[PDB]
């Protein structure tokens, strides 16, 4: 009932099993991917991939990347992913807090990009504390 | 045309409100 | 006399100006709906149901115009 | 009004039973699980 | 056609059409309500499933719209929604052609402007009552916060929104009535079937939309 | 006379010019709504509810126009 | 007399202004539908069915206008 | 006389030209709002509240036009 | 007399205003359909069939207008 | 006489042509504002405040038109 | 007399208003078709065949208008 | 007489045609400004100041039109 | 007399309204065709042949209008 | 007499048709300027100066129209 | 008499309505052609030849209109 | 008499129809110019000079129209 | 008499309706040509030559209209 | 008499309808030219020269219209 997905990481080739719904979030916004979807190129961003096993809404925090998505061939070139809640949930809330700790500085325009990536990385990291 | 049918309908509707509350909505 | 003639002209203008814009609307709806249904082959039934409801709203506006025209034509209260 | 009302009522009763079947199946799945 | 009144003369002028329609509709609604809920179980029995699903959808639309204290106006909103739903269903599903009303005609409750205006005044005064209960008694939401020129504009818009709801209801009811009347008056009654189905769908949609609009004005009162 | 004829012409122009733009609006609404509902198959119920409320607003404007036309036609205060 | 002439002018204006916008709508529908059906060669049957239903709605509005014109032309209740 | 007839024509033109543009506006609002609410399934309640406020502003303009038309029709200060 | 002259003017205005918009519609349909058929060289037969059905709907609206014009011209019920 | 009739026609044309464009404007504003508020769920309060100020400007223009119409209707300095 | 003059004016308005929109349509078709045929140099024959069929439909609508004009001009049933 | 009636018609046409386009302009301004302010949450104060200045320019044009209408209405130099 | 004058006015309106839209169409065709021929420098001959055929169709519609105008001018069957 | 009435109608048409297009222009200017100023938060002062100069040019055209209207109204050289 | 005056009015309307649309067409052609010729600096000669042929077709339509106007002006067969 | 009244109406129509389009043009110019000047903060002086020259050309066309209107108003060679 | 007056009105309408569309065309041509010449700084001479040829075609159509107007004005064959 | 009045109305309509479209054209030219000159800061002199030549062509069309208006106003060959 599903598509060949390739959750591809720099050093990793995270699971090649296959599931129903793909609600990857781009810079524009989310889009729901299901079987026989039209072949699309999407710049998936720091939001969260929620995965529908067809039994379970399991939910993967991905750090970023790209998704070349086609006819049951779909390929997501992730920057970094953690399958489900691979991080610890209380530690997920704690990572939100400790990247809150280092977002408190401000360096011009210059390292505000680092501040943004820290805060949004924690903001997708807090997902596995949520569910 | 705005006759007394307005107050008649409002009075009949408040009874239906309280009657739904008493009969089905609370039970 | 002139009253029934002007009522007929009223019904004709009403029917034409009502059918003009709603056709264009329903067509734009159908085009983007078909593009979306081609983009995703999954929810075609619910998409067709929602499109049927919206086309029913547009055709209901068109039928209100056509009913005003038929009331002017067949049994007009003025003439 | 009679014939159109009867056709609409027949189709509506059939489809309303078909939809209340799904709603009651959802509620039954909830209570059963 | 003739939508004025019947002179059941007491005190002043009265319209018997909406009186008879409102009595019949409220009686049918309360009689359907009390009969299957006289002994309801925790399992969804015969009328219990329909009444509970109605209460569930109404509670969903109310808890989504108003915010937190969606419980206190839930019977008021459900009364408005079910009253409009039953009136729009019964004005079309009930034959008033074989039986003849002498003084005028009588089909549905909201066909008169007075019914829609009374429901609108009920909703508007309930919104103002919730604004007086929740916000300060000195100045409610007519206070000009952003700029000092919007006080009478906000007051006129608040006065207009009730009449907007009443006009929407009157427009829908009279649209369905005129559609059925002219379509039957055109020719024998076999032609208008699909337009009648569209009118029934529009009646259900207008019922849900009136429920949502009442909840929207209630959330404005919650603001 | 001429007064009822001009009132009929008024009702016809009102009905046509009211039904023109709202049909196009509701169609654009339906097209982009169906494109969005195809993009995301999750919130179709709430999307259909919001679309029904907005189409009810547009049809309420159209019904206000049709009611002004019917008031001009059936029982006009002028003629 | 002048009444049948004005009814004929009414029917002509109704037919033209009804056929104008619906043609443009159905064409936009057909263009985006063909672009989508070329993008995905799978659901052409259901896409053609939905497009036929929507084109039937547009042609039904056009046929309501043409029927009002034919009622004004052949057997007019005024003249 | 001619004064009440011209007031009726005024009310009809007012109602039609008021309902024309606001329907198209509310439809464009609804289309882009539904596209956005499909893009993000989170803030649907606040989005629906803001959309209801804006549609209330548009329907308030439409109701001001309809109220001017009803004041011209029912109890006109001129005729 | 003047009645047949006005019926001829009606038929001319009907034919012109009917042929105007449908030509533009069918052209937009053809342009986007040819762009799609060039994008995908596979389903040209089904695409041509759907385009022929839609162009048949547009030409059916145009033929309804032309038939109303020919009924006004050749054998008019008024004159 | 004719002066009050022409003043009524003036007020009707003023109200309709004023309400036409501002509805479309406020709708485009609402659509892009809702798309933006869905894109970013953070600054919804300040966005709603700025949108309320701009819709207040548009409704102030509409209210200036409606006030000119009411001054022509109720207590006209000419008639 | 005036009848043949009005029939000539009818034929002129019909021919002009028919040729206006179809030229724009066929031009938009040709532009996007040439852009597509440049994008893909493979299916130029089938693309030219489909474009010829669609341009034949548009020119058939234009020829129906021109034939109504020639029937009004040369051998008119009225005059 | 006719002079004050034509001055009233002038003021009505002036007010309507002035309020039409500026509402659409201010709405497009507000929509793109709100989209930008959502894109960047930093310079909302200066953006609101510039938008207020531009909306003040548009409302100043609208107020010039309304002032010409009020000068025609209340104390006209002609009548 | 008046018949030849009205036939001349008919021919003028026919020629102008026929040449208006087809020029815009052929220009849009030429613009997108030149953009495509710049995008791909390979199939310029077949692209020019197809563009010449389509411009011949548009100029054939324009020549049908000009021929109706010349038939009204030089040797009119009415006058 | 009629001369001052026609001069008043001239001033009204001048003021309305002058204020129509410039409002839309200044609004498009303001919208794209605010989008740009949100895109770059650096040169807001020079951008506001250039926008003020251009809005001054548009308001100068509008003030030339309003001054022609005031010259027709208050102290007309004809009447 | 009136016949030559109406023929002159015919020639003027023909020339204006013919020159209107073709100028816009040739301009759109020139704009996209110059954009393409800037995109590719290779086939400027063949692009200029094809653009000259298409502009010759548009100017031939314009010259047909101008020749009909000159035939109406200088040596009219009617007057 | 009527000559000075028609000259005043001419000047009013000239001023309004001249100020309409140029305002929209200068606004589109200003919007895209401000977007570009925000995209590149380097050549703002030369960009402002070129924009001032082009706005001077547009205001020169507008001033030619206003000067024709003032010549018709103050010292007309006819009246 | 009336013949020279109608010929003058013909020349004025011809000149205005000819200059309207060609200005917009040449402007769109110039805008896209300048965008392309900025995109590629190489072939500015040949691009300017082709743009000069196309602007010469547009100004030749405009000069044909202006020459018809001058022939109607200075030495008219009718009056 | 009426001849000089109609010549003045002709000159006014000519000047307004000539200045309308060319302002919009020159504005679109200026906007895209400024966007391009911001995109590339190199060829600003040649770009300004080409833009000055094209704006000179547009202002030459506008000056031809203004010269026809001044010839109708100051020293008319008819009156």
């Amino acid at each position: 009932m599903t598509l060949n997905l390739c959750v591809l990481t720099p050093n990793r080739s995270i699971w090649n099993s296959e599931v129903k719904e793909i609600i990857l979030s781009t810079n524009s916004g989310q889009i729901g991917v299901l079987p026989n979807h039209a072949p699309t190129a999407t710049a998936v961003d720091i939001g969260i991939l929620r995965i529908r096993l067809n039994d379970q809404w399991l939910t993967l925090a991905l750090m970023g990347g790209f998704a070349r998505i086609g006819n049951n061939e779909i390929t997501i070139l992730v920057n970094d992913a953690e399958r489900g809640s691979d991080i610890d949930p209380q530690e997920a809330q704690q990572t939100l807090e400790i990247a809150e700790a280092n977002l408190r500085k401000a360096e011009g325009k210059r390292q505000k990009i680092e501040a943004n990536l820290a805060l949004r990385r924690a903001r997708t990291r807090v997902e596995a504390s949520n569910t | 045309d705005f006759n007394l049918t307005l107050p008649i309908i409002m009075a009949e509707f408040l009874f239906l409100m309280f009657a739904l509350d008493k009969i089905y909505y609370t039970p | 006399p002139l009253i029934a003639a002007a009522s007929v002209i009223a019904a004709g203008l009403a029917v034409g100006l009502a059918s003009i814009g709603p056709g264009v609307g329903q067509g734009t709806a159908a085009g983007q709906a078909v593009e979306g249904i081609a983009r995703q082959p999954e929810a075609e039934g619910k998409i067709r149901g929602t499109l049927l409801l919206s086309l029913a709203f547009m055709e209901a506006l068109t039928i209100y115009g056509l009913v005003v025209a038929l009331a002017l034509l067949f049994a007009n209260p003025f003439v | 009004n009679l014939i159109n009302l009867s056709v609409v009522l027949g189709v509506l009763i059939f489809f309303g039973k078909g939809v209340l079947s799904d709603l009651l199946d959802n509620r039954k799945q909830r209570i059963l699980n | 056609v003739g939508q004025h009144f019947y002179w059941q003369i007491g005190g002043f002028q009265i319209h018997g059409q909406v009186l008879i329609t409102s009595w019949v509709v409220i009686a049918i609604l309360l009689g359907s309500a009390a009969i299957a809920v006289r002994s309801p179980q925790t399992i969804p029995t015969g009328g219990q499933n329909f009444f509970e699903y109605v209460l569930e959808f109404i509670r969903d639309v109310s808890k989504t719209q108003i915010g937190e204290e969606y419980r206190p106006w839930v019977p008021f909103i459900g009364t408005m929604f079910l009253f409009i739903f039953v009136s729009n269903w019964s004005g079309a599903l009930l034959p008033w052609k074989i039986i003849q009303l002498p003084h005028g005609e009588l089909a549905a409750p909201t066909n008169d402007i007075n019914t829609t205006v009374a429901l609108a005044l009920l909703t508007s005064v309930a919104y103002f009552y919730a604004g007086l209960t929740k916000k300060g008694l000195g100045y409610f939401g007519k206070y000009i916060q952003p700029t000092p020129i919007l006080l009478p504009i906000n007051i006129l818009e608040d006065f207009t929104k009730p009449l907007s709801l009443s006009f929407r209801l009157f427009g829908n009811i009279l649209a369905d009535e005129l559609v059925v009347v002219v379509l039957v008056s055109l020719v024998p009654l076999v032609v208008p079937i699909p337009v009648m189905f569209l009118g029934l769908f529009t009646s259900g949609i207008q019922a849900l939309i009136f429920a949502t609009l009442a909840a929207a004005y209630i959330g404005e009162s919650l603001e």
